[PDB]
């Protein structure tokens, strides 16, 4: 039961916070101390919605929004933004796993709507350009430690795992 | 050598490609290299007989045969890999064809004839060129186009990003002789697009690439807009996004003008401001040459039609044939939209 | 034939768009090269060349300052809003005839210091009228597109 | 720390040993427990000077010189003619490597200072009379190690150990 | 044949110049007649501490650090951190080879005593920043090649081609 969270990796000026305090611990999933990040979680069957920084569920197998999971508090208020289910930690799509941790969790994933007012388009979409990287992991992520950015000797090998991992897939409405 | 063969085994290859670069340590080499290996061997307890003295000299042995020849030692599985993704490029070439409103006449492996009308031939060729290149939009049938990588269902297959693709469009009347339509275009392209050179970007120098051009032809008229502008055509995941970039640019301004937001004139008087960005080399000034050149042939008061700035200067020349090409890209893209527009009456 | 005039045209501009400091001399220079293109081949070349020189204001540091332009970089136009551009406009003009070798440079020159010999420059304009205002019509209309096109209003 | 000295096999009369009473203690790191010698440690751009013949500076890459490395210090009392160096014993390098250790190796290879007036000449030499060795082989692991010769049957696997291995290079001086 | 000096290039300013009296001719065995500097030595072990790191030789043969050799004495004509070996120049470590040598020429490649007291764990540097590239030029480049770079037009990609072939290991003791 570990009140977890998905700060997702979109190109988006919209996941500057979306959650607050933190886990409830320090057992968290930024494994960066080895080789850079590690542990990467991958919903599948949802869209990124280019707007309104929450995912999309559309029912098609094919679909890859990517991100950390790294808990914390889905800004102290929500309850209905999220899935609120409770996972034995062996039911995900998970890229780079370590030993296998078999504890249960608890899931809030950040979530908007279907409301097809329009209709709903996958967009294929990952992450470039040197400012286009420089703003999102100064947001949050380097804030995990802030121990990053200030002895890191893997700056620019966790820098890469922006551009190689997380890929998602665009709204185009 | 050293990007394939990630891990722990890339600094042993590493130093392997150095000790030979200019006439090296002609197997002298293993002083550097067995330190890799030896002090690697003892990680688990069941070398049966490695000869290490022996395994970095075959190593050594294999890399100088490639470096020598200067070319890939081919096997089956090169072979297999290359045939079976010409054979998963040619399923999602055809669902363009047909998504474009074409009739495919055939399309085996790496080639393809088909015949578009005058209105999605510009889109086909963008979408086209860059699916071969694995990068892509929105899924096609059961397989989408993932930077180089077509995916069905999980299963990420490799396509062939690095090799150029050409194009041949040739706009006839649906009353010409099918005999010398066909015989064009192989007379056209095969024989036309083996001498154009057009100047490419290779390692900060300005090379003479020639291949991957899409010549465009309408009785006379005879356009070529380059795909790559980059000799390796992709080096990174980021040289996707701008292949075929011209094409768009042209599609975006091919688009402007049929909603009345930019004259056709403005095909008519680029001639006159040719010769100011041909002879311009300060790019802070030809961006505004043809930011000129548009506004004034423009119908309107808010079209702010750009040009990616990259193609300034590129001076597509021709070896001496019965093919008059002008010499700079952007006039390319006004004679591509004169033949695109030509058969459209 | 013309073919490096459009490349003159781009080294010549670039002179009067860095020697105009001021905004205003720009925008009034824009005006020049509109206007003065076109009574060049309406009233006549030299009908038009007293009228620049008479506005131009000459006889200063500023017709120093031109002689400066011809090989520095860092020279400057100072004056009117009205005389630093009829006096651009004179340097475009004589760029011109120095460069294809129309008029000496060294006589040129030397014409544009000795207040005597001002007049005998004049004087070899007059003849070579007719010659000038055939060659300066494909550099001059460029120089027209260009300030049209790179001097805007803020 | 394990302060180490080396021991290499020549076809001089400066061979045997050029050292003296032994390691003092229980340890030792060139291995022979199973299937031969191991751990001898290579030492490139060197020679052996088949003359008083310690290391010899050689700018030739083409050296491969090589011999047992025991313990200790070399005899206590030449200060003049050796190399005293330390390394931590994985930015060594090795051949038919064994057990790892993360500690620190002084190493006392012999190497003297020439000075030459005379230009170092090159010369191959691989394992010939094999006689020869049957002196040696009672002063490398028969003089310090001296569990040979008493009821180890090796003695085969022992000829192998130097009918192919060791090629090292000399002076023809 | 005559004199021949090992010029290697520090980090440091410990060791500058120090180059008495010439050959009677200049045979430097550089040459860097059009755009590149040639037959620069790479050898094995000698490692700079790039603080008047003068080159200890270390034993393994992923240490290295290159330089330059020309027709000099050794640094002034002293008795004191110098190897004066010879080898005939047919086994040498020489990167981009140009034109003729002599055979048996005497040779000076500065050396540092060994350096005791530290463990180093010595790691490769990438030299940048490049206000070094032409501090090794202004002085001790124009001195040392006193026909070249003022001639010709090209005397800008030898900064950087001594940015492309020049990489070796730092001691940090």
């Amino acid at each position: 039961s570990t009140q977890r969270e998905y700060v997702f990796i979109p190109i988006t000026n919209s996941i500057t916070i979306d959650v607050k305090i933190t886990i409830g611990g320090s057992d968290h999933i930024t494994n960066i101390d080895e080789r850079g990040i590690h542990n990467v979680l991958v919903i599948t069957g949802y869209a990124v919605d280019e707007k309104n920084g929450r995912l999309v569920p559309t029912l098609d197998p094919c679909d890859y929004v990517k991100g950390i999971l790294v808990a914390g508090t889905p800004q102290q208020a929500q309850s209905n933004d999220f899935l609120t289910l409770k996972l034995p930690a062996n039911k995900l799509y998970l890229i780079r796993k370590k030993g296998n941790i078999s504890d249960d969790l608890k899931i809030y994933i950040p979530y908007s709507s279907p409301d097809a007012r329009n209709s709903m388009k996958t967009k294929p979409v990952s992450i470039s350009d040197d400012t286009i990287v420089n703003n999102i992991i100064k947001e949050v992520f380097d804030k995990i430690y802030n121990i990053t950015q200030k002895e890191k000797v893997k700056i620019e090998k966790v820098k890469e795992d922006i551009k190689e991992l997380f890929s998602y897939y665009a709204l185009e409405q | 050598l050293v990007n394939a063969g990630s891990g722990s085994i890339v600094d042993y290859v590493k130093t392997v490609l150095k000790c030979i670069r200019e006439n090296l340590n002609k197997c002298s080499c293993a002083e550097k290299i067995y330190s890799n290996e030896v002090a690697k061997v003892m990680f688990r307890v069941n070398v049966e007989k490695a000869n290490v003295e022996e395994e970095v000299k075959n190593s050594l042995e294999y890399f100088e045969t490639i470096l020598n020849e200067g070319r890939i030692i081919v096997t089956p599985a090169w072979h297999v890999s290359i045939s079976s993704a010409l054979n998963r490029g040619l399923l999602v070439e055809l669902e363009l064809v047909n998504k474009h409103k074409g009739f495919v006449i055939y399309a085996g492996g790496d080639d393809l004839l088909a015949m578009l009308p005058v209105d999605e031939v510009l889109d086909f060729i963008k979408e086209s060129r860059r699916a071969f290149a694995g990068f892509g939009t929105e899924k096609l049938g059961n397989m989408c186009l993932e930077n180089g990588f077509v995916r069905i269902n999980n299963a990420y297959y490799p396509s062939l990003p690095i090799v150029g693709r050409s194009y041949s469009v040739i706009i006839a009347h649906y009353a010409d002789p099918l005999f010398f339509v066909i015989n064009d275009s192989y007379n056209l392209l095969e024989e036309g697009k083996e001498i154009i050179r057009y100047r490419v970007m290779y390692n900060g120098e300005y090379k003479d690439a020639k291949k991957d051009v899409a010549i465009f032809r309408y009785q006379g008229l005879t356009s070529v807009i380059p795909l790559s502008l980059k000799r390796p055509i992709v080096s990174s995941v980021s040289d996707f996004n701008e292949i075929a970039s011209i094409i768009d640019v042209i599609l975006e301004l091919k688009k402007r003008i049929d909603e009345g937001r930019i004259s056709v004139s403005l095909l008519y008087d680029y001639e006159k401001y040719k010769h100011l960005i041909v002879a311009s080399d300060e790019k802070y000034l030809t961006e505004f040459l043809v930011k000129d050149w548009i506004k004034r042939n423009s119908l309107r008061k808010h079209v702010e039609f750009t040009i990616d700035e990259k193609l300034y200067g590129v001076r597509l020349t021709i070896e001496n044939y019965p093919i008059k090409i002008p010499n700079d890209l952007i006039s390319n893209i006004v004679y591509t939209l004169r033949i695109i527009y030509g058969g459209e009456k | 034939l013309y073919e490096e005039d459009y490349k003159l045209a781009l080294e010549a501009f670039k002179k009067v768009f860095n020697a105009l400091t001021h905004y205003g001399a720009k925008q009034a220079f824009r005006s020049r090269a509109r206007d003065l293109v076109e009574e060049i081949y309406n009233s006549g070349f030299i009908p038009t060349f007293f009228y620049i020189i008479s506005k131009a204001e000459l006889n200063s540091d500023s017709l120093d300052s031109l002689i400066s332009l011809f090989s520095s970089d860092n020279a400057i136009l100072r004056g009117s809003d009205e005389n630093v551009s009829y006096s651009a406009y004179l340097f475009i003009i004589l760029y011109y005839l120095i460069k294809r070798g129309i008029i000496e440079q060294k006589f040129l020159i030397q014409a544009l210091r000795c207040e005597k010999t001002r007049l005998d420059l004049i004087d070899k304009l007059y003849n070579l009228a007719p010659i000038i205002s055939a060659k300066i019509r494909t550099y001059l209309l460029a120089i027209k597109r260009l300030s049209e096109a790179l001097i805007e209003a803020r």
